[PDB]
């Protein structure tokens, strides 16, 4: 009868960023699009 | 007896996870079990009424931290006692909203989709697609 | 890709069987390109059927042509992330 | 995603009714505001000393320049220049700068008349790219809106895939939140009003 | 003769009917009640959004009206509200954030935001003397977005704090917001940043407790109710009757409010 699972470790939650299509739209607004997945990753990581 | 001596430190927040994560119901779910109320209710029962207490309360707080943050504050104004049928309520509205917006067959096929995205019953998602149809007309 | 594991049979065929493919194998890859949409590949195949083989089969060159210039009203005739403008500090180098 | 959800999370279209003439209308308010702040004050009114069109100016710089075109002799470039040579410069370059500061953007003249630095060369690729760049926008954003496709960009996702990988909806729901938002707002600005 | 000034952001206009049919009820037209849209005293503010004019958003949890889940709970919320322009124009909590990383000057938007966080912390600080808690909790959204207003935030209410020789315990929004519906007795004063996650926290925490009326302290300085549902408003309602001070109305409003939450009107 050896340790069986830790009930207080959790799997972290493994974000993915988002990914935008390649359009013309897309390079105009390559910072704004960036900002916007930089802020999903962090809201994944933190939680909200 | 681990199981529920863990249990019962997490929920009193003595114990926390290892990353310090919320403790919300999906991630003890996710862990202990679907089941981990009942377990937990019937083990709270070998312990003295005050435990008991603690138990059934923080298994009611866990139960309404089911719902997100918007959701509550949408939905809980009136009291948490209330907040279910409120929930349930606007989320009837608004499938009656999608449905006079873009059809029947539409709406049936993404009810199906969130309810796959929901881990829905196929009973729960029949009773729901049933009562909107019937509150339309 | 389709067109990878018959060019490599290919290879296996000519290098370590010593077998000369004939037009009908070719066809088949000018087929897989056409049906595929890559166009370029279309290219270099027609130039090797009119090389090795006698000329191309004109309904495949014509369906390749009209393929490549359907990219040139979408646009899609290259990569649109080599097309934008860099410089010597404006490189993500990985 | 483990335990029962309470609801099937419907798109977050509620307000649909978001009329393009008042969303963009808010829009170039806001860039409008923004723009003032980071000028500063409109500069003070100035009086000219003399009243003509800058279609007379040049036609009377085209009128100078060609009375002398059989006088004026080219030359290498790092050979001494003349004075009609000089006079040309000059005159173009006061003329295609007046010009681009107007807002007619043509590139071929003033990379001839105004580049001396390869900085200038510089801001004139960076212009180009910036000209291109909204047409290209401005006519899919019109196509877009033909096919009644959404305005706003729409990302490359999954969602059945991500409501799977994530443990906990609140996360997932927020983000398909903000994307059907972003997807139902039109992103431009008047700029008949940037203009002025 | 006396006036009652109702506020309406984002409210439906069941709520502002079944208000306005209170107030009408139970006062018996002593006292009316005029519609505008901000006010200093004798306000009700019905809605989630915030109106404009209020710097300070305090909570607390009535002992009248705990729930029976959370009786016995004693958490103060205190959220800090920036000056509020209008819709069309960019709000400062936006505009302290993007003008720095548009270069553009952000000397009189710092010293706004500066004047409402030391106000703000103030307030705080008042309620945590006042209860005798010795550290308080402040909360900021961990964004990449909110990385300037956010640390002028914590700049500030700390300062202001350690002045005032008390301690200061900085948290995310996740975290905290977990602890505050499960576990909410180990915190006794959170002071919450400017921000639209920080808004919504504090309105689940005032329903889940069980329906409250929230505190808005202006700039022209008093206290204005705030409630986004039927016993919220009913609370507020009875708050600020009692204010005026009118106290059997206020305990009927209040024991209708308790019994019927979503027909208070009719109950009564």
């Amino acid at each position: 009868r050896a340790d069986e699972v830790d009930y207080t470790n959790l799997p972290a939650p493994k974000p993915q960023k988002t990914v935008w299509d390649d359009n013309i739209e897309t390079e105009v607004l390559r910072k704004y699009l960036d900002g916007l997945s930089q802020y999903d990753m962090e809201e994944a990581k933190y939680g909200v | 007896s681990t199981k529920m001596q863990t249990l019962h430190k997490l929920l009193t927040g003595e114990v926390s996870f290892k990353n310090k994560a919320p403790v919300k119901d999906c991630n003890i779910v996710h862990q202990f079990g679907e089941n981990w109320a009942t377990e937990l209710s019937a083990y709270a029962k070998t312990l003295p009424a005050e435990q008991q207490k603690i138990i059934v309360r923080q298994i009611a707080r866990v139960k309404l931290t089911r719902y997100t943050v918007a959701e509550l504050a949408a939905y809980c104004g009136d009291g948490p006692a209330l907040l279910d049928e409120t929930a349930r309520a606007a989320n009837i509205e608004q499938g009656v909203a999608f449905v006079k917006a873009k059809g029947v067959e539409a709406f049936e096929k993404y009810v199906a989709e969130e309810s796959t995205n929901a881990n829905w019953k196929p009973e729960e998602a029949k009773k729901f697609i049933e009562d909107v149809k019937a509150k339309a007309k | 890709s389709k067109f990878c594991a018959m060019m490599d049979l290919l290879e296996e065929m000519q290098h370590r069987n010593r077998l000369k493919p004939n037009e009908e194998s070719w066809t088949w890859v000018m087929k897989e390109c056409v049906k595929s949409g890559q166009f370029r590949l279309g290219y270099c195949i027609q130039q090797v059927m009119e090389t090795e083989c006698k000329g191309c089969p004109a309904d495949l060159v014509k369906a390749n042509e009209a393929n490549a210039q359907k990219a040139k009203t979408e646009g899609k005739e290259h990569p649109g992330h080599l097309s934008q403008q860099a410089g010597l500090f404006d490189v993500k180098v990985e | 995603i483990s335990g029962v959800s309470p609801l099937l999370y419907f798109p977050p279209t509620t307000t649909s009714t978001t009329n393009r003439e008042d969303q963009i209308n808010k829009n170039t308010n806001i860039a409008i505001q923004m723009i003032k702040r980071y000028k500063g004050e409109v500069p003070p009114h100035y009086t000219r000393k003399s009243s003509a069109t800058i279609e007379q100016v040049e036609k009377e710089i085209d009128a100078l320049l060609g009375g002398a075109e059989k006088l004026r002799k080219t030359s290498t470039d790092d050979q001494p220049m003349d004075k009609l040579t000089l006079m040309e410069r000059c005159l173009r370059h006061a003329l295609w700068s007046y010009h681009k500061e107007e807002g007619r953007y043509d590139f071929d003249q003033i990379g001839r008349w105004v580049v001396y630095t390869p900085e200038d060369e510089v801001k004139l690729a960076q212009l180009k790219r910036e000209v291109e760049a909204k047409e290209k926008l401005a006519a899919l954003r019109k196509r877009r809106e033909e096919e009644g496709l959404p305005g706003g960009p729409v990302p490359r996702i999954n969602w059945p895939q991500e409501y799977s990988s994530f443990i906990d909806r609140e996360p997932v729901v927020a983000k398909r939140i903000r994307y059907d938002t972003l997807a139902s707002t039109t992103l431009e600005r008047d700029e008949k009003q940037i203009e002025s | 003769s006396k006036q009652l000034t109702f506020i309406s952001a984002g409210a439906t206009a069941a709520v502002l009917q079944s208000a306005s049919a209170i107030v009408s009820k139970v006062a018996g037209g002593r006292v009316q009640t005029k519609t505008a849209k901000e006010a200093g005293r004798h306000a009700v503010v019905v809605g989630p959004e915030t109106p404009i004019g209020v710097h300070t958003a305090v909570t607390e949890v009535p002992k009248s009206a705990q729930d029976p889940l959370f009786s016995g709970v004693s958490t103060v919320v205190v959220r800090a509200v920036l000056p509020r322009a209008a819709p069309d124009s960019v709000q400062l909590r936006d505009a302290l954030d993007v003008y720095a990383s548009a270069g553009i000057d952000t000397k009189e938007e710092v010293r706004s935001a500066t004047e409402a966080f030391k106000k703000s912390a103030e307030v705080a600080v008042g309620k945590a003397k006042a209860k005798g808690v010795k550290r308080i909790v402040l909360v900021v959204k961990q964004a990449s977005k909110h990385n300037c207003i956010n640390e002028l935030f914590k700049k500030i209410s700390t300062e202001t704090i350690e002045s005032a020789g008390l301690t200061t315990e900085v948290v995310g929004t996740a975290a905290v917001a977990n602890q505050l519906i499960v576990n909410p007795e180990s915190l006794g004063v959170v002071l919450l940043n400017d921000v639209a996650a920080t808004e919504q926290i504090e309105l689940a925490f005032a329903g889940v407790v069980g329906g409250v009326s929230r505190v808005y302290h202006t700039v022209e300085g008093g206290k204005i109710s705030a409630g986004h549902s039927f016993k919220s408003v009913a609370l507020a309602v009875a708050q600020e009757l009692r204010e005026l001070g009118l106290s059997s109305e206020a305990d009927k409003v209040e024991a209708a409010a308790s019994k019927n939450p979503r027909a208070v009107v009719s109950a009564l």
